[PDB]
RNA sequence: CCUCCGAACGGUAAGAGCCUAGCAUGUAGAA
């Protein structure tokens, strides 16, 4: 196939939202009948998590055309000497930064309420420059 | 009265915009610091004044755990919160945890005696295999 | 886009930001509009077409003004602007005026086809009502 | 009767009034 | 069904709008007595007949979880969806102030951010007071400029967990909010 | 070193020692590919987007999931949270208690949902400007060293506490790499790929034993199924 | 209390066919059908 | 995040063979991993 | 200093130490703390009868080890 | 588990609920090659004769005959049930399923005691009898 | 059979440490046998003074060759006066475990 | 039993025969093996009576519905108000009471531990100086607190166990549940809350006290416990269980 | 055809007979019996919120030829309704 | 724990059921909606055979 | 020094009786 843009799967899941619509009862049976690879999904997303040093990963995603369920279509290779040097740049950017910082403030769990829906990616987060990864000055 | 409540919602009118520049100038300041930090761990002294507390944020008292006690974590979730419930001893005994093991027969000291739901694990100081002549 | 590849953008930027900056507002006015009162598949027509003219608009640039550099086009290409396959496909004889990659996306369709907007309107029914189903375009054939 | 055939209209789970139980959730579509 | 949402309501923040309140709460107010009472086939109309009734705000108290009749109000106007401009007449209401923080509540739950800061940041200007009911039953004396700044800063006002509102700054730097011009 | 430090290298090194002695070469098999076989279909589209943002789309689809898998059977009195937990919304008579007994699959299901969602929340804390770099890495490391206490699946899968004690090892043996000189006790390491990886392989084995149960489930959902001699 | 001998033929040919454990020539599954 | 051994002299009677050793013969060496027997059923104190 | 089992059925079941001079107001930020859920947002039953946050935990006759009935609100 | 008869068909089964006012209508769900389905029809057959004055006893497919599956939960390979006057008469077993004896008896003494005990039940109107014995354990040591 | 056992040996059942182990073993699973008669649910302290009191005093009256705990917890009663309610226990300060 | 010993029985019969020791060693032993500290879990009410069961114990759940037949709860909690009612009613020109009556509760009022209303209404003739809440028990209690012109009785009976049965804190906890709540109903502020532990047979009342009536409820719970019909009824019951 | 929903305008008389003792008899008809009476369904209901639940419900409405739909008010009636309430007071 | 005595129960020949043996029971039965449905249906079945017969 | 903190089930009285729900559907043929 090919690519498509940012905004098609953004929309698909906006317009869907929590499944509750009556327009959107046809949905409901290829939604809950994903739900055999949506471990296989959890896997994925897992894996391609972002590293330290980096403030956004854009990652492939294949995702169903109804919204049911995303994939990240990505494995996260890396080059063997240049990931243990960036995790070992972190190593010390992590000791010298606890050995500095006067109060440690350990984030509070769980992040977001459990009573809150899962956020708007184009509204609280697309907007929104993002702060400074944890980087060794070379 | 009218004066009265106009005084009032005057300062906190004057408490909410400061509280608002405050949120909009609180990284400038927090990065401000970070760059203090690193200058006097660059060029200010090596470890000789400490003006350093380490301020933890929930400090619990870990007490001594009784031989064959149960383990038990505080919690988890919360602890941002400097809460006076978190600041307790949470290693006092309990249940099963009053009885003095060291005086029951080596069968009987194991946990869940009597249950099916038991593991070879036994505590932890014979799952060493570390000597203290070797080496 | 606020979001960018953590560096400054090559020359020329300035000259074309204000247009990409009213079709990123235009994209994002798209995206929050409410799905109530069109059908299931004409909620997701405008972003298509944005993103056609988007991909117009540097590709309007680089081949037929000249107006921007290498650099820069690459640099449109990486922030998501342009769209490298819709580009790639527009460089071909007979898919200058494509809407969008998936009217051509073969085994999308049920018999391995194209989309109904794909047939030339020479060889059309004259008259007849072309709203493709995938975007919605009167038939971006030559 | 034993060796008789069914009748044609005959619903054999109600035709004579009968509930089911629903023990779990996990066995049985409801 | 009485608190099925009209079959001619939007879909607000991707969900039923009645869901903006917290389902146990939702359940609560479902089965409470002035919901079934005084909150039956109510239109935008008689909401406003309701409104202008209220002695107090506040969400859910006792060891029970009792909904008071703010909570309520807000229920069913989410559940009858009234039009944008139906909540600008009722937080543009000078009179009567609980009338208006219905309004302002229903804006936040409702509104997107451009339209909360725009429609609730002019009543930081009203100091009028106000009784709000605690968890334990007992009332105390608010302002309605502090009821504002709870709908604009805290994650829970009347117990319902609000839907998330982008920073000011975040609005400001990107020129859709002029600066917060205050009355001082 | 403390006791529970030399005990955690010895395990360590017993997993170690277990791997390198199991260890069998991988069997010759047919090169199948889920994700091309996906794409091949006309009901799945490529694009790229955020890792916040599509982890975001993952819980929120792992909740809708759940959440009507719930709705299907008539539960209305059951709660599906955001934080993926099952939530009596009133006092439940026996007869709804017993009705809403959901077997190890939905449950463990919901638990990796859950670890799911707490990583990509504190990723969202961190992209929204609340926690910063530093403390991201910190509770990402706390999370991945503590879904004993975050997460609960170790009472429908309880061999998977094998890995939560791991966990819990390799943060002794980071912690006591960690906290040496200047550096003391409390917050601040963030060095959460030895737990990751732990999390991540066992991953590797659960996917196709839930996605077994899973899909007898949703099977079962939609009336489908996939002294002895005398 | 019994079924006639008709009953029983007819039982016991079924268990025959849908049991390849215990006849037959192929040892086809338990309780699948004829493989 | 490395090693300053230029050698594997460090890991004598620690390497995998000697621990697939001591796992072989119900024996631990200190600071080694602990496992259970491979052959029980022949007891070690019979010899008497 | 007691310990109580607080759970839920479906399943958040959690231990608790807590004292006996506790009021439930505590023991609710305790069971917080090792559920997630907020302390104003937890109660605690048995069987039908809720607890009340002002009363001590030694009031209520909850002794070492007894299991307490977790809801939400 | 050939000796017994056998019903075809869903009507079958609803008229031998049905005909019988006067003794417990006895009922095996299963499959006549299930393991199980055999360990329980031995003991079934064994007692058949000797019960005859206030039990009959009937086998069903539950492929051949599949209306009683949604219905009556019939997802276990060996599924008993006790009708009394069109009246399914739950057994308090002790094994949380108080509907069926989805397990398989290994004494011919056991199922006459829980036959008898429905019937003396059922005949004073009880939807749930008590079965003199708990199974909630094996009692195996 | 306890008291047949224990006093045909009188002597080598201390020696024997084997035997001592399956005392306790036996004498615990005939202490479930009786738990689970009287409740399909493994019940979590369970006090022993129902199985260890004299059968005129009501209880089953078994004879102990294990280690049986009593909890302090179980040796407090009280009673009612007409000053109201007096509080008594046996086990009453810094005791050992009995 | 025993002359059932010898009848003919079948082998069903007998089996459930050979249960009655059991199922009076299980009633024996109930308030402790039935006690929620033992048997860790949900608790369940009998829909006739104020006995949880922590557990299902079918050995004890036939024993009690066995002494608690025929509404032996409700009554015994009607034969307690009528008895408090006619000890107020005796006590009226020096307790300054101008009527003592009996509210018109729920009929199941008795066994609904969520929340109760008031049993019995005192109304004072002028005003009465009640005092701050103490148990029945305590003696120093100043009559200063405030003032009241309504004083309701409360009877609560509950049925303890070993490891909960100090009735003085189940009647400061319901006193103090009830009263500052919105959910239970009373005439006034200011009452007492009298409990009663039918299983080991404890009484206590924690509540407001005006004067004259600390003693007289001291005296008349006294003799009550002593003497009852329905208590009788209930402790003969037992007896005759327990053999 | 069926209307929209109306909201009662009326009071309902739930806490009216308290205390007042009915004698029911076998001759006694369900109007006075004891409860709430839907004299429009002819039912009976004994408890103040389940009669709250019958009168809000489908059938209640459906024989007082109602529906499930209310009237979706506008902007001069809110207004109006307000000017109204201000003139009122 | 002593002797046990079952409640009288009596069946309800138009109902098909079981009840108590009470005034209460038996009189709600009396004045229930399906018992009215069934003495009604007994009635026209009785007239329907005998015009048959 | 001893820190391994597990879970679900085996815990449904059986009835009567009246009311309202969630549900949860309801988009296909035709003259």
């Amino acid at each position: 196939k090919e690519d498509m843009p940012p905004e098609h799967v953004r929309k698909i899941i906006r317009d869907h939202g929590d499944m509750t619509n009556r327009k959107f009862r046809h949905d409901k049976r290829v939604y809950l009948g994903a739900l055999k690879y949506m471990p296989h999904a959890v896997l994925k997303l897992l894996e391609n998590m972002p590293m330290p040093w980096e403030q956004i990963r854009d990652v492939p995603v294949l995702y169903h055309i109804t919204g049911a369920i995303s994939f990240v279509n990505e494995i996260p290779w890396v080059i063997e000497p240049v990931y243990i040097s960036q995790w070992g740049s972190m190593w010390i950017m992590m000791r010298r930064e606890k050995r500095d910082r006067r109060h440690f403030k350990r984030m509070r769990f769980p992040p977001f309420d459990d009573e809150e829906p899962p956020l708007d990616y184009a509204d609280n987060i697309l907007d929104v420059e993002p702060l400074e990864a944890i980087q060794l000055e070379l | 009265n009218d004066e009265e409540e106009y005084e009032a919602w005057k300062v906190r009118e004057l408490k909410r915009i400061k509280r608002d520049r405050e949120d909009r100038e609180a990284l400038e300041k927090e990065k401000a610091e970070i760059e203090r930090m690193r200058n006097l761990t660059e060029e200010e002294r090596r470890a000789e004044l400490r003006a350093n507390g380490k301020v933890i944020t929930n400090k619990a008292v870990k007490g001594k755990y009784k031989f064959l006690q149960k383990y038990y974590h505080r919690g988890a979730f919360f602890m941002d919160e400097d809460e006076e419930v978190y600041k307790r001893d949470f290693s006092a005994p309990t249940l099963e945890d009053h009885f003095n093991k060291t005086i029951l027969p080596k069968v009987m000291q194991v946990k869940n005696f009597g249950r099916s739901g038991r593991t070879k694990y036994t505590h932890l100081v014979d799952q060493d295999t570390t000597s203290f002549d070797s080496a | 886009k606020v979001k960018r590849s953590r560096k400054a953008p090559p020359d020329g930027w300035e000259l074309i930001e204000p247009t990409l900056d009213e079709l990123d507002q235009k994209m994002r006015e798209a995206e929050t509009e409410p799905h109530e009162g069109k059908r299931k598949v004409e909620s997701l027509w405008p972003i298509f077409r944005i993103h056609h003219q988007k991909t117009r608009y540097i590709f309007d640039l680089f081949y037929k003004r000249k107006a921007i550099s290498r650099e820069l086009y690459e640099y449109c290409i990486k922030e998501g602007y342009a769209d490298k396959n819709l580009i790639a496909k527009w460089k071909k004889q007979g898919y200058e005026n494509l809407c969008c990659l998936r009217c051509i996306q073969t085994r999308d369709t049920n018999f391995g086809t194209n989309c109904i907007c794909r047939v030339p309107k020479s060889k059309l029914e004259v008259g007849r009502i072309i709203e493709c189903t995938h975007c919605g375009c009167r038939g971006c054939s030559g | 009767f034993l060796g008789m055939p069914a009748p044609l209209g005959y619903v054999p789970g109600l035709g004579r009034g009968a509930t089911g139980f629903t023990t779990r959730s996990d066995i049985g579509p409801a | 069904m009485a608190n099925r949402t009209v079959k001619d309501a939007h879909s607000i923040h991707g969900t039923n709008p009645q869901y903006l309140v917290e389902k146990i709460i939702r359940t609560r107010i479902y089965e409470s007595k002035y919901w079934k009472e005084e909150c039956f086939g109510l239109t935008a109309e008689l909401v406003v007949d309701k409104a202008m009734e209220l002695r107090f705000v506040g969400g859910v108290y006792g060891g029970n979880i009792k909904p008071t009749p703010f909570l309520c109000l807000t229920l069913k106007m989410l559940q009858i969806q009234p039009e944008k401009d139906i909540i600008v007449e009722f937080i543009k209401n000078e009179d009567f102030k609980y009338v208006r923080m219905l309004g302002a509540l229903y804006m936040r739950l409702t509104g997107t951010a451009i339209d909360c800061y725009k429609y609730l940041e002019p009543l930081y200007n009203d100091y009028r007071k106000i009784k709000s009911q605690n968890r334990n039953g007992e009332f105390e004396l608010m302002h309605v400029d502090e009821f504002i700044d709870e709908l604009l800063h805290s994650e829970r006002v009347c117990d319902i967990i609000l839907p998330r509102l982008q920073k000011r700054y975040v609005l400001e730097e990107a020129e859709q909010l002029e600066p917060r011009v205050s009355a001082l | 070193q403390p006791v529970k430090v030399r005990v955690s290298y010895q395990k360590l090194l017993k997993y170690y020692v277990l791997n390198a002695l199991k260890h069998r070469p991988p069997k010759a098999q047919k090169k199948r590919y889920l994700f091309r076989s996906f794409k091949a279909t006309k009901f799945f589209q490529s694009t790229k987007l955020d890792w916040v943002e599509v982890g975001l789309q993952v819980c929120r689809q792992g909740y809708n999931m759940l959440n009507l898998l719930i709705h299907r059977k008539n539960l209305n009195y059951l709660h599906l949270d955001y934080n993926f937990n099952l939530k009596p919304v009133k006092t439940l008579t026996t007869k709804e208690r017993k009705k809403s007994r959901f077997g190890n699959a939905f449950h463990l299901c919901r638990e990796v949902l859950r670890l799911t969602k707490l990583v990509v929340d504190s990723h969202v804390q961190y992209r929204l400007g609340n926690v910063d770099a530093f403390q991201l890495a910190d509770g990402l490391q706390y999370i991945f060293a503590h879904v004993g206490q975050l997460t609960g699946m170790y009472r429908y899968k309880y061999k998977l506490m094998r890995q939560i004690r791991m966990c819990k090892d390799l943060k002794h043996l980071i912690y006591y790499r960690f906290n040496t000189g200047p550096v003391g006790k409390g917050p601040g390491c963030g060095f959460w790929a030895a737990g990751w990886r732990v999390w991540l392989f066992f991953m590797r084995g659960i996917t196709p034993l839930l996605e077994r149960w899973l899909g007898n489930l949703l099977a079962r959902q939609f009336e489908g199924r996939h002294s002895h001699f005398d | 209390v019994y079924a006639p001998g008709l009953d029983i033929e007819s039982s016991l040919k079924q268990l025959a066919e849908r049991r390849t454990d215990i006849f037959g020539v192929e040892e086809t599954a338990i309780g699948k059908k004829i493989g | 995040l490395l090693t300053d051994l230029v050698d594997d002299n460090y890991f004598y009677l620690f390497d995998l063979k000697a621990f697939f050793t001591s796992k072989a013969l119900n024996m631990a060496i200190p600071g080694g991993p602990k496992f259970e027997p491979l052959v029980r059923d022949i007891n070690l104190q019979d010899e008497d | 200093m007691i310990e109580v089992v607080c759970n839920d059925r479906l399943g958040k079941k959690v231990r608790v130490k807590c004292n006996t001079d506790d009021t439930i107001g505590d023991l609710k930020k305790l069971i917080a703390a090792q559920t997630g859920t907020r302390w104003n947002k937890i109660v605690l039953k048995k069987w039908y009868t809720i607890f009340k946050d002002h009363v001590s935990l030694g009031d209520y006759e909850i002794h070492d080890g007894m299991n307490l009935e977790l809801y939400y609100q | 588990s050939y000796m017994l008869p056998h019903l075809h068909n869903g009507w079958q089964v609803d008229q031998a609920i049905l005909s019988e006012e006067d003794r417990v209508v006895v009922i095996r769900f299963g499959h006549d090659w299930d393991p199980t389905c055999m360990k329980m029809d031995e003991v079934l057959y064994s007692i058949a004769e000797k019960v005859k004055n206030f039990a009959v006893i009937y086998l069903v497919d539950i492929t051949e005959v599949p209306d009683f599956n949604k219905m009556y939960e019939l997802y276990d390979p060996c599924t008993v049930m006790f009708f009394f006057r069109n009246k399914h008469i739950m057994i308090d077993l002790g094994t949380g399923n108080n509907n069926k004896i989805n397990w398989a008896m290994e004494d011919k003494q056991e199922m006459v005691d829980i036959i008898e005990t429905v019937y003396r039940g059922a005949r004073k109107g009880r939807g749930l009898v008590v079965s003199p014995k708990d199974y909630s354990t094996k009692y195996r040591y | 059979a306890l008291i047949g056992l224990m006093t045909y040996f009188r002597e080598a059942v201390v020696n024997t440490q084997e035997l001592l182990d399956l005392l306790v073993k036996c004498e615990n699973k005939i202490q479930t046998r009786i738990k689970i008669g009287l409740n399909s649910k493994m019940p979590s302290r369970f006090p022993p003074v129902v199985f260890y009191t004299p059968k005129e005093l009501g209880g089953l009256g078994m004879l102990s060759m294990g280690h049986v705990l009593i909890p302090q917890s179980d040796l407090r009663w009280s009673k009612q006066t007409d000053v109201g309610i007096t509080h008594f226990r046996s086990g009453m300060s810094h005791e050992e475990d009995q | 039993e025993e002359s059932m010993k010898w009848k003919k029985l079948t082998n069903a019969q007998r089996s459930g025969l050979n249960q009655i020791p059991n199922r009076r060693f299980t009633l024996w032993w109930s308030p402790t093996i039935n006690r929620a500290n033992v048997y860790v879990g949900f608790q369940v009410q009998l829909d006739l009576t104020g006995i949880f069961m922590h557990g299902k114990i079918p050995t004890l759940k036939i024993s009690l519905i066995q002494i608690f037949r025929a509404h032996l709860w409700q009554k015994i909690h009607e034969s307690i108000v009528m008895d408090l009612c006619q000890v107020f009613d005796q006590e009226l020109d020096a307790l300054e009471i101008e009527t003592v009556q009996k509210e018109t509760i729920h009929p199941r009022k008795s066994y609904k531990m969520n929340s109760s209303c008031a049993d019995i209404l005192l109304f004072a003739s002028y005003k009465w100086n009640v005092s701050r809440p103490s148990l029945l028990a305590d003696s120093k209690d100043v009559m200063d607190s405030t003032t009241t012109q309504k004083y309701w009785i409360d009877i609560q009976l509950r049925w303890g166990d070993y490891d909960s049965h100090d009735i003085e804190r189940y009647a400061r906890a319901k006193f103090l549940d009830y009263t500052t709540d919105n959910m239970s109903i009373y005439p006034s502020p200011t009452g007492v809350l009298i409990a009663i532990d039918l299983a080991y047979n404890l009484h206590s009342a924690y509540g407001n006290w005006f004067p004259g009536s600390k003693p007289l409820i001291q005296q008349a719970m006294a003799k009550i416990m002593k003497a009852n019909p329905a208590l009788y009824v209930l402790r003969e019951r037992i007896r005759k269980g327990l053999q | 055809k069926r209307e929209l929903l109306r909201h009662r305008d009326y009071k309902v008389d739930l806490e009216s007979k308290l205390g007042k003792t009915i004698v029911i008899t076998k001759t006694t008809p369900q109007s006075e019996m004891g409860g709430y009476y839907c004299n429009v369904c002819d039912c009976v209901v004994k408890d103040s919120i389940n009669f709250l639940d019958h009168i809000n419900g489908k059938k209640h409405q459906r024989n007082l030829g109602m529906s499930m739909r209310v009237e979706r008010s506008t902007l001069d009636q809110v207004k109006k309704r307000f000017e109204v309430n201000k003139k009122k007071m | 724990a002593d002797y046990w005595k079952s409640q009288p129960k009596k069946f309800c020949d138009y109902c098909k059921c079981w009840i108590a043996d009470n005034r209460p029971s038996v009189e709600f039965h009396e004045r229930g909606k399906n018992h009215k449905e069934n003495v009604a249906k007994r009635i026209s079945e009785i007239k329907q055979k005998s015009l048959d017969k």
